[PDB]
């Protein structure tokens, strides 16, 4: 439920407020309020104050880009208690060697990667070259053009001089190195003509294409030697590095981050010379707490815990969920949406009341159940080994606290998914082609089962009047919800607006089950009579032109219980079709292919259940979401988050 | 059965057909909008979903008419 | 409406134009070497002499003949679409008339470069009194500038706060319009620019003090107005906060020459990825701005072998 | 027991199943092209297009669903 | 069967065209905006590579359809 | 025979046909983005290739069923 | 095919102002007419049944 | 309805450039296949009629 | 289905210029001569029976 | 068919001014002879039957 | 379903200029070569008749 | 089908150029074999019956 979410106003110094900051902060359980137009000033405390805080900034954010560059990642842990320019003076000397390391490793990366591709052109078009490379009387154009198109170059060489202007390639037949070698003024003309047939000398970078070519090809070996070892030794030192100062950067990170929430939340505070205003949102739950550490002041320096305000008008003071342990599983699919108005309905209980059991009667597939069970065991596992949950396929980071809840949810859906299956009587698709010990009427073999699911001449009806019965009292329950929160909040216009749907329901329903359903439309006459008038007298106590749609709108929300039906039907009619083709095929083929068939059956079915099953157990909590929550609203102002002080550890 | 069984049977397949097909046609540019609002922003989801299945009430009311064929059959 | 008749004419235009190389073979040339080898560009097909100004009206008239027919070929929705990609130099145009209405100028004063229909429309709303008899000579079918005027129209005559509001409702109209057509990537497109160009004036407006409300426009998605707040106050960190989104290298900058040519990396990139989209109108928009990176490179090099200009100062505008 | 109206039956049961997963698919052709083209945008929102994506298979269901009390009352 | 069979067999046949008729209808946009996004990048192939193969629910619904037909031919 | 195999063959012929159409409707889009791509960069051929022949397996399980209705027929 | 565009239209405006919800889902309900018409017509067609 | 897109596709990239025409007229005959197997059924159903 | 992008296309140059209403108005009744031969394919129908 | 684009294009015409409102409805109600047509050959069949 | 885009091209080029008004005329009324044998396919099936 | 997009392009060439009139019209022609395709199976079955 909504909890209190009670005022905290206090009073102190200047710096009695930066200790009770760091106290409140310490106990970090209270959201904050700035308030500071109130007769006060904005608590604009030091630019010097302001200096060392940018100052913190500066080196938090050296910090994680120090473990961005040393590869390692924002974990939180306990603080270091030091001084600013000895947290400087740790940070700065592992992040310079990192930094220059990690400079080193890639311009060495990219020396080697340069050296990879005109290694063997370069010292060819050298080798050709001995002793024609800088004397001063004709130049030598590489082009690392392509394969023997060399008369479509060797045009511009033809006319230019006969028995000069080679242009050719002896070697390096990938990349043919064309050569041409002519003077040096008429053969910068002649490169400008095959740059207009199309052609590009071998420019390179570095000591590469800004040295003699003999030169450039030995430099070029020298770094292709030593690249490999210079790359080793610095991922070498890079990995040492990280692994002997991560603690130290994350402990600093750690309590940088501490100091600079300390200075954030100082600066929303409001100064009143040389006294100071302090005003903040804290749960009920933590009240014991909060006077413990507001004892811890100077003298417990002027403060109260006051009571936040009512149903009516509460926008920026927060809620909270506040489940019994027996429901907190759900708080995340039901923060997944908006929060509440703080006298709105909390619904989450909803959830563990009703996802699992439609679930059940949705998957009835004990193997499928048996399936979850070891997927549970391996996330049970998992959260053993309690690391975080870690998918790089999914880029999916989760905490270990989520993966608990995930499979606490997991165990209450599957304890309500065995017996809804076991009343469905189905166990991997059908082991009963083979041992029948769901008893059918006919086929006796064995005990019975409540439904077969593979008839439909009784058991689709009731299946479809007893989800139309938990739909319909879901959207009574709903609209229920709707009339007692605008009662609740003195709106009339809501309480209204969910009596007039309730009575259209009624009678929508009466008089559906009495024309086009069941005979004896005479004691309910009166009644469709009478939801009819509601539905009116409500639109005339209303006069807001809520038409035929909001209606029909409703009785869709009521008829898509159906499809839960529908799903759960068409999962058990997939599975036994799955699972009869794979008997057919293994037993009824011999009875030889029982194990190959069985194999190929239950790849093929473990396929089917995890392209359905998937979208089976999403549509339930979408049909939740899509119904519960907006009969009752949840779309009025999103609610106020609670944000109190991290000491994030 | 007889004759008239196994049409109005094919009749209530056809209505069944065309009115899935007339939803889809309906969600396919609502969830485009959808998802593009959803892709502008991640506040607008609890609006979306409601606009989404607001066209459901056709296949409904299709469903309830095949109900009621089925009845008769 | 056919957005493939058009693309084929398109995809032509693309297989003919000058490359980077042609660029970094123009990076040593003293006008004349870089006069032939622009002479023998498309823009020397208008290359009538030599000097700055003959060069700059042949890329003008090259970028006007490829451009020009992108605003013919066309009728319909496609043609709305299209007319939503060059809307630069037909707003500065009305800019340009606004100013000379409100100012006093003669209609001889401007130069009235090539924006988006006839100049005769300019022509005849030179002589015009009333500025919504102005807009509604000046409306064509799927002119929204047109469609702005008329909506900011109701507030005054001639003012210059009228001509900043109906700047802000013209990229608003402009955004409205992308997300009224079935092209998500040029709306994705549009809104990067409005992103960038709301960050863009917030950054040169900034220290100003002014009401950021009155600056920020509606319609972006990688910042809100608590982001553009602290990215208006003293702060890089805001713009240190891009991160994921198209601004990937702009992190830690608070200048505006580095900070204008990444966002205009940034946005040659997001153009750069227009070659997904084949039967749509985006293979056209990623040609129209590469053409105008292209002239824009080729009028800086004409410019810095016109004064001498150092190569390590124009190495920053290789890039793109 | 009329060996006429069972065809029938299973024709329309057939058509009801086949036009079914054409209007999902058409339903699908927009949903997933809005998907792709969000998680080309960002590997981020997977969850609710992919929610998104799965919501049209209801008109599947109850396609199924009528095809199966055809199956039943052949 | 003369006159069930036939019909049966043209009924399951209607299906499995239709069927496949709205799959490769999915597919059209679907696999335009995967291919758009391999031409992004490759590192989301994955991602990609499931929504292109959420299409294959239907498809095999329509082949269980006509297995159900076969085995009631 | 006679109707029945008539029938049948009209059956399986209409799923084999409208399997092909299809296979087409998603391999216009499939084609018309992968000759975007390939015209974009010819180091994208085999992954393009892949989502080209991918659409396939609704003419594969048509011609399936046609074969099974030929062994029934 | 007429809530298609009706509510991608809606969709788009309520993206761009939730202001005007009510006339959106009035301008998206405006097209169910043809249905209950339609209903209508099944429901004559029933009695005649 | 494949032959359509495929052929535009094909004719856009062949006046972009004549370099990669071969691959552009292998993707347009690719679309063959459906037509084959039509073809067959066909021949398989005068020889079985 | 003539009718329907001409006229959009007709009303788009009427919103353009008012001055060719005339050839607009010409442009749209131009597909007139369909219903003509249907009319006249039915009475023709109606003599046969 | 006619008057889905018809009354689109008369409808962005109508946001735009209401300079020509009438002319747009006339251009809109261009399309319903085709429905007179049908109209009367539904009554000359059902005078047949 | 050819004179709808033909038309409308037509009228886009109308509202271009006024002098290509024959040209459009005749691209326009080039299509009816299928509604001609169709007439006269329906003109020997009702001598047929 | 074919003749909508071929006269669309073609009437836009034409209001591009009016020296762009043979090729389009020989373009536009060539939408014609299908029908005379249909045409000669309709003599046939016009000889049949």
């Amino acid at each position: 439920m909504i909890a209190p979410m009670e005022k905290l106003v206090l009073a102190g110094p200047k710096g009695r407020a930066k200790e009770l900051l760091q106290s409140l902060q310490q106990a970090g359980v209270v959201h904050l309020e700035t308030l500071r137009p109130e007769a006060l000033s904005a608590y604009q405390l030091s630019p010097e104050e302001r200096a060392e805080l940018r100052r913190w900034e500066a080196v938090s954010a050296g910090a994680e880009h120090t473990l961005s560059l040393l590869g390692l990642e924002a974990e939180p842990a306990r603080p270091f208690p030091e001084g600013l320019e000895a947290a400087e003076k740790a940070l700065s000397p592992i992040q310079a060697h990192a930094e220059g390391l990690t400079r080193q490793k890639q311009e060495l990366e990219e020396e080697l990667a340069l050296a990879q591709a005109y290694l063997e052109p370069l010292e060819r078009l050298a080798a050709l070259a001995h002793g024609l490379d800088k004397s001063p009387f004709l130049r030598v154009i590489p082009f690392l053009l392509t394969e023997k198109e060399l008369p479509l170059v060797e045009e511009a060489l033809r006319k230019a001089l006969e028995d000069r202007y080679l242009l050719a390639h002896e070697a390096y037949a990938g990349g043919v190195a064309a050569l041409v070698v002519v003077h040096r003024k008429e053969v910068d003309q002649a490169k400008a003509a095959l740059s207009r047939a199309g052609v590009a000398e071998l420019r390179l970078p570095g000591a590469l294409g800004e040295l003699p070519l003999s030169e450039a090809a030995r430099r070029l070996k020298e770094r292709a030697e030593a690249a490999p070892r210079e790359l080793s030794e610095v991922r070498q030192h890079l990995a040492k590095l990280a692994r002997e100062s991560a603690s130290t950067l994350q402990s600093l990170w750690t309590r940088a981050q501490d100091e600079v929430a300390r200075l954030k939340a100082l600066e929303e505070l409001a100064s009143g010379r040389f006294g100071f205003a302090l005003l903040g949102y804290v749960p009920v739950k933590a009240k014991p707490k909060v006077e413990e550490a507001l004892a811890r002041h100077k003298e417990s320096v002027v403060y109260a815990f006051e009571p936040v305000d009512e149903h009516h008008e509460a926008d920026r003071i927060p809620v909270v969920l506040d489940n019994p342990p027996w429901a907190k599983p759900f708080e995340l699919l039901v923060s997944f949406l908006n929060t509440p108005k703080y006298g709105t309905f909390d619904p989450t209980p909803v959830v563990p009341v009703f996802f699992p059991f439609w679930f059940g009667m949705i998957v009835g597939d004990i193997g499928y159940a048996l399936l979850f069970y070891l997927v549970g065991r391996w996330l049970s596992g998992y959260v053993k080994r309690n690391e975080p949950l870690v998918i790089d396929l999914f880029a999916l980071k989760l905490k270990p606290q989520v993966i608990g809840k995930l499979v606490h949810i997991l165990n209450w859906m599957v304890f309500w998914t065995v017996v809804w299956g076991v009343i469905y009587g189905e166990f991997f698709g059908t082991f009963l082609e083979h041992l029948g010990v769901f008893g059918t009427p006919e086929h006796p073999g064995l005990i019975p089962i409540l439904i077969h699911r593979i008839d439909t001449a009784k058991t689709a009806n009731l299946l479809i009047l007893l989800s139309v019965a938990f739909g319909v009292v879901l959207v009574f329950f709903g609209l229920a919800l709707r009339a007692y929160l605008g009662l609740k909040h003195r709106h009339m216009a809501h309480f209204w607006e969910g009596v007039g749907y309730l009575g259209g329901l009624v009678g929508v329903l009466a008089l559906a089950a009495s024309y086009l359903g069941n005979l004896q439309a005479g004691w309910l006459q009166g009644l469709m009579y009478l939801g009819f008038g509601v539905f009116l007298l409500a639109v005339l106590m209303s006069r807001i032109w809520l038409m035929i749609p909001e209606i029909f709108t409703q009785a869709g929300h009521i008829l898509s219980h159906i499809r839960i039906y529908a799903v759960g039907a068409a999962g058990g009619i997939l599975a036994g079709l799955l699972t009869d083709v794979g008997f057919a095929l293994a037993e009824r083929l011999g009875l030889l292919g029982v194990l190959l068939g069985l194999l190929v059956a239950g790849v093929l079915h473990l396929l089917i259940l995890l392209l359905t099953t998937l979208g089976h157990m999403l549509q339930p909590i979408r049909l939740l979401w899509v119904e519960f929550f907006t009969k009752f609203g949840f779309y009025e102002e999103n609610g106020r988050p609670y944000r109190p002080f991290k000491s994030v550890r | 059965g007889g004759l008239d069984r196994g049409l109005i049977a094919v009749g209530m397949g056809l209505a069944v057909g065309l009115a899935a097909l007339g939803t889809g046609v309906a969600q396919a540019r609502i969830g485009a909008a959808g998802v593009g609002a959803i892709a502008e922003d991640r506040s607008n989801f609890g609006t979306a979903l409601i606009f989404l299945l607001l066209p459901e009430t056709l296949v409904i009311f299709g469903l309830l008419i095949a109900f009621i064929l089925n009845g008769r059959l | 409406d056919d957005f493939a008749y058009l693309n084929a004419r398109v995809r032509v235009r693309r297989g003919t134009l000058l490359k980077e190389s042609f660029f970094q073979e123009a990076l040593d040339l003293s006008f004349a070497d870089f006069l032939r080898l622009l002479s023998e560009t498309v823009y020397g097909g208008e290359l009538a002499g030599q000097g700055l100004p003959d060069v700059d009206r042949a890329v003008l008239r090259t970028q006007a003949k490829l451009v020009g027919d992108l605003p013919r070929l066309v009728t319909g929705e496609a043609r709305e679409a299209v007319r939503l990609l060059l809307l630069r130099n037909d707003l500065h145009n009305l800019q340009a008339l606004l100013r000379a209405k409100a100012t006093g100028r003669p209609f001889e004063e401007v130069l009235l470069l090539p924006g988006t229909l006839r100049e005769e429309v300019w022509r005849q709303a030179y002589e015009a009194q009333d500025p919504a008899g102005m807009a509604q000579v000046l409306a064509v079918p799927g002119h929204p500038l047109a469609r702005a005027l008329r909506a900011v129209l109701r507030e005054t005559q001639d003012l210059a706060r009228v001509e900043a509001l109906l700047a802000k409702r013209f990229f608003e109209d402009v955004a409205k319009a992308a997300k009224g057509l079935d092209q998500p990537a040029l709306r994705d497109y549009l809104a990067l620019e409005v992103d960038a160009e709301n960050l863009r004036t917030a950054f040169k407006l900034q220290g100003s003090g002014l009401a950021p409300d009155a600056f920020f426009l509606k319609g972006g998605r990688f910042v809100d107005r608590v982001r553009f707040a602290r990215l208006m106050e003293g702060d890089y960190a805001v713009l240190d906060e891009l991160s994921g989104t198209p601004f990937s290298g702009l992190s830690g900058v608070r200048d505006l020459k580095a900070l204008e040519r990444g966002l205009r990396c940034v946005l040659l990139k997001e153009a750069k990825k227009g070659v997904q989209d084949p039967l749509g109108v985006g293979l056209v928009l990623a040609y129209v701005k590469e053409r105008e990176w292209e002239a824009v490179r080729l009028r800086l090099l004409a410019r810095r072998a016109y004064f001498g200009l150092p190569r390590a100062q124009v190495e920053e505008e290789v890039v793109c």
